[PDB]
RNA sequence: UAACCCAAACUAAUUAUCUUCGGCGUAAAACGUGUCAACUAUAAAUAAAUAAAUAGAAUUAAAAUCCAACUUAUAUGUGAAAAUUCAUUGUUAGGACCUAAACUCAAUAACGAAAGUAAUUCUAGUCAUUUAUAAUACACGACAGCUAAGACCCAAACUGGGAUUAGAUACCCCACUAUGCUUAGCCAUAAACCUAAAUAAUUAAUUAACAAAACUAUUUGCCAGAGAACUACUAGCCAUAGCUUAAAACUCAAAGGAC
RNA sequence: AUAUACCGCCAUCUUCAGCAAACCCUAAAAAGGUAUUAAAGUAAGCAAAAGAAUCAAACAUAAAAACGUUAGGUCAAGGUGUAGCCA
RNA sequence: AGUAAAUUAAGAAUAGAGAGCUUAAUUGAAUUGAGCAAUGAAGUACGCACACACCGCCCGUCACCCUCCUCAAAUUAAAUUAAACUU
């Protein structure tokens, strides 16, 4: 561009920072709602612990249960934090163990 | 030079016009009703300007053009 | 500012034309494949082709020559380069295409000095002049044919054997009845 | 009911009249027969099937001509034979209808066991108790390999899916005897996922099972209708007076290519090639033509009626002239 | 288990800190074309001067078509067939027609803003703003398509008939429409592509690859990972299954160019 | 148990003509490297060739045939890695 | 080509056991192109969206679950305003 075009225009224009499953917040409080397994996309294979929250700002999301196994059920409550699941698509939230009624994974 | 990114407008354009053929009845009535509401909002931004001057009818001898419906 | 021939230029460039100023090697008097041979022998099979027709329709060559007007099939000179293979057109009579043989023969080394001295190819080969051995297999078959005498006036085609196959089902019914290249090792010290 | 199916071209190409002998090579139901006994009534016509069941039937029709026509029980290949221990009465045939196919009273009936849609017996069999050691569909199905098994799918069903199909058969047998219809459609319906049940569109623009080539298949060779029919058109050609019309219906294309291939003087003989390099044109014969084909011709009956009778949608009549 | 890093902290999540002098033949990107403004730059005083621009009128050589005379028994068609046809076919130094399209020249490279334009003749006609730089204005814009009235030799979507094929809604054969033509108006889209914006310099103090050698300056336009997307919504339009204008969610870790 | 850990001994393309190593060159090289009236290729190994065998000579026949290809065949010729049995 | 074919003998291994195997000898032919349409290989040219390398890659209709978005009949919901003047 010229300089006659650069000063019409000015510095480039910036796209706003969309938020992502957390809002732009560090943690969010949820009721879980289902527990259930999802299946992540191929080359692999496994049966990944998943389950539905209803969030403190009052939608719902699915979150990856992290460790080697869990005892939430429905109606328990958890802190999910960000961070996406990389085979599971659409699981942008993970639970954090050891807060609220999940606990720390048992250590064998 | 290969043609790819071309097949990919071509396929694109091809599924497009065939779903516009499908639901071309339905395309119809949308449109005829969005002309009626844009010529309701055209209407009614001219009644603002005359009741905000103060008029309480419009002025001698106006009648607001239809200049969506099919006149031509 | 236009020009339609830019669209073809490059692309009839590799095609019939090679660069540098090198003569084959057959091209002498006295390998590998490559593809300026191709074009090198390609354009003289033309321009031979365009030149020995006007020598056959034309009274350079001679009188009787001249009025053989002898239409050509083909030319195509040897890779080697050491002589060249003119076929001719040849009709249905073979005792006139014996005798056209024989005359074009003849004027063989003539015409070849007619168009070397008319400066159109410069280093002429040795000319032949040849019959098609298709045409000449269909003539004999038919002087043959005249001169011979003919004497005083289920299962495989579906493609499953069935046959096979009932035995088959029959004889059943009778039984029922990346890592290592890493410096790991230099930078350790197992040398 | 069902209706002959393009009796109408059948009865005008025959042109059944007084004076003329005619032959029928399937009589079965007699619905075409008893179509050509009513445009002339003095005709001299000729039954024949494969099904004991299908004879009685020509007996039982007997009393309402007692001789116009004459019934007989037999396969394509023993025709000649029945034919000729009649005698020289049929002689100079000038028509020999050759309906291909099951009969309507077969698989309408559940126990003959060719309707998958209901539940019989896996039988599939044309023949009825005139022969009881002729192996069923049930002993086919059992006893194949898959070797074997996949090539009478492959070869008579047009099965595009031949080894998957075959072997879910012989895991099912192993596991329980296959004797009913319905077990047998559901093993092929098995050896693909539930999507493809019924999936398989037709030219019709109507849905059918995923088995139904398999019924089809197994049919042909329990029945081995197709060799039979080699030996049932060459017997007709034999039969057939000079001059004398031939007018056949095949209602798919392996019948129909012996039909078309011999009504051309072209052999079902030939070789095949597969989909590389085929000279359709080339960028001659032993001997011409030995027909004088009125309708070369074809057509499927037309898709409203096809509605009616939906088994006979492939209905091609092929009909020719001795030369 | 042993090592490594940090250390009264340590790790996770979230957020913030880095922001245009780069590009536009083939990778994102020069707008289908031209003209008029205001700025920013530039500095010269011309141009045009019969090869196919454009518009109008007149004109016609070849080949068809129709009509007539005579005339084979077939004609037509394919790789081979079938259907079609004998209301055909071949000849005419016979008549009519002026529909449609313009061989050779053309191995030419002209004209025009582009689109486009080449059978002949005549009439009207291209030309000077220093130069570059324009949209929300104006005038154009292949083919296909729409509207009304005509034309109709041949070609031909569709459609029907015949073949082929497992099928053949196709490729091949035959017939025949919309349409291609004229006159009015609309439509405004092309791989509208020299895939090269225009203009004035330079050819050396210069090989990413390939293409079309490199490169400086001036002005405007345009581009900012891929797909979603020649899409949704908005506005304008003689456009109504339309064109121009033109996003986001969401998905992915690539997509793409050359060798 | 595993010939899909192997040695040993073989099949196959095969009586096919290549394989590997040391150098050299390129407006960079992923690779490539020939022209004999010669233009960037060069000097050695294995195979081939030669030689030997079928008791003169030739021809012929045998033998020979690299590196690779088919995770080819063989843990049951023997030996052996890993795992398993030891009333 | 002393080949095929035919006809003999011996040997290995066994106590014995092959119509198998190894080897020696006898008699003793026919035929070999006016070759490359095809099949396969090699060479050269060209193309490639293939590199698992054409038994490749790859595009649409159809089918469940899940994610996001758009349209839309109506209904209701809250929201959001601004002044005109007399005495
Ligand atoms: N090879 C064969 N020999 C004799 N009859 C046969 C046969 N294959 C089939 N058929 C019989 O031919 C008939 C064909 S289907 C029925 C058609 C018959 N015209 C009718 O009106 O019913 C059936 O009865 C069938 O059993
Ligand atoms: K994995
Ligand atoms: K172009
Ligand atoms: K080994
Ligand atoms: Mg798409
Ligand atoms: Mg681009
Ligand atoms: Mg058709
Ligand atoms: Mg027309
Ligand atoms: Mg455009
Ligand atoms: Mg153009
Ligand atoms: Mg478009
Ligand atoms: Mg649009
Ligand atoms: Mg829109
Ligand atoms: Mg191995
Ligand atoms: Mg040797
Ligand atoms: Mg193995
Ligand atoms: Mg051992
Ligand atoms: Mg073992
Ligand atoms: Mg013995």
């Amino acid at each position: 561009a010229t300089l006659n075009q650069m000063h019409r225009l000015g510095p480039r224009k910036e796209p706003p920072k969309r938020l992502g499953p957390t809002e732009g917040r560090p943690q969010l409080k949820g009721v879980v709602l289902r527990t259930f397994i999802r299946k992540p996309k191929k080359p692999n294979s496994a049966n990944r612990k998943c389950c539905r929250v209803r969030l403190s700002t009052g939608k719902e999301a699915v979150c990856f249960i992290p460790g080697e196994g869990h005892t939430l059920q429905e109606h328990h409550v958890v802190l999910v934090e960000g961070g996406r699941t990389q085979d599971l698509p659409g699981v942008k939230l993970k639970v954090v163990r050891g807060k609220y009624d999940c606990g720390h994974v048992q250590k064998k | 030079k290969n043609v790819l990114k071309i097949r990919r407008r071509k396929m694109n354009h091809h599924k497009y016009r065939k779903l516009v053929k499908r639901t071309r009845f339905l395309r119809r009535k949308v449109r005829e009703g969005r002309l009626k509401k844009k010529q309701i909002k055209f209407e009614k931004d001219l009644k603002r300007i005359w009741l905000k001057a103060g008029l309480k009818e419009a002025p001698e001898n106006w009648q607001t053009p239809k200049i969506y419906l099919k006149n031509k | 500012s236009k020009n339609l021939l830019k669209k073809f230029a490059s692309k009839t460039r590799k095609k019939f034309w090679y660069e540098g100023p090198s003569l084959g090697s057959h091209l002498t008097p006295r390998k590998k494949t490559r593809k300026e041979d191709s074009i090198r022998l390609r354009v003289l099979n033309g321009l031979l082709y365009k030149s020995l027709t006007e020598l056959l329709c034309t009274p350079q060559v001679s009188q009787e020559v001249y009025d053989l007007n002898v239409e050509l099939s083909k030319v195509s000179v040897t890779s080697d380069f050491s002589a060249c293979r003119v076929y001719w057109k040849t009709g249905v009579s073979a005792e006139q295409n014996k005798h056209t043989e024989s005359v074009l023969q003849r004027s063989a080394a003539y015409m070849r000095h007619l168009l070397i001295s008319q400066q159109t190819l410069r280093n002429v080969p040795p000319i032949v002049f040849v019959q098609d051995k298709r045409d000449l297999v269909l003539a004999e078959v038919d002087r043959l044919l005249a001169e011979a005498d003919f004497g005083p006036p289920h299962p495989n085609l579906c493609g499953i054997d069935h046959e096979a196959l009932n035995k088959q089902i029959m004889e059943y019914k009778r039984k029922k009845e990346h890592r290592d290249a890493s410096p790991r090792s230099f930078l350790l010290g197992e040398e | 009911l069902h209706i002959p199916v393009m009796v109408d071209q059948v009865v005008h190409c025959l042109a059944p009249q007084k004076g003329q002998v005619f032959l029928d090579m399937t009589f079965g139901s007699g619905g075409h027969t008893r179509a050509i006994l009513q445009k002339e009534p003095d005709v001299m016509v000729y039954a024949l099937d494969r099904d004991p069941v299908a004879y009685a039937i020509a007996e039982q029709l007997s009393r309402l001509y007692p001789t116009q026509i004459q019934a007989l029980l037999g396969q394509f290949s023993q025709a000649e034979a029945l034919l000729m221990k009649a005698g020289v009465q049929p002689g100079t045939i000038d028509g020999i209808l050759m309906d291909l196919g099951c009969s309507s009273m077969q698989l309408d009936a559940p126990e003959r066991g060719f309707s998958l849609r209901k539940d019989g017996p896996l039988d599939m069999r044309m023949d009825g108790d005139r022969y009881p050691d002729t192996p069923t569909a049930s002993d086919v199905v059992n006893a194949l390999d898959q070797q074997a098994l996949a090539s009478i799918l492959r070869a008579y069903g047009e099965e595009k899916h031949a080894k998957k199909i075959a072997s879910a058969i012989i895991q099912a047998r192993s596991t329980y005897p296959i004797s009913r219809t319905q077990q047998l459609a559901s093993i092929v319906a098995g050896a693909f996922p539930p999507s493809a049940v019924y999936a398989r569109k037709d030219l019709l623009q109507r849905s059918t099972h995923i088995a139904t080539k398999t019924f089809q298949a197994l049919r042909i060779f329990v029945n081995n209708e197709l060799n039979e029919l080699y030996a049932g058109l060459r017997t007709a050609e034999k039969f057939l007076k000079t001059g004398g019309r031939l007018v056949a219906l095949s209602f798919h294309s392996l019948e129909d290519r012996i039909v078309k291939r011999f009504l051309l003087g072209i052999s079902m003989t030939e070789r095949f090639n597969l989909s590389i390099r085929q000279k359709v044109k080339q960028t001659s014969v032993r001997a011409p033509l030995k027909w004088e084909l009125i309708h070369k011709k074809v057509l499927t009956p037309e898709d409203q009626d096809v509605q009616d009778n939906p088994r006979g949608r492939s209905a091609k009549l092929r009909a020719a002239i001795k030369l």
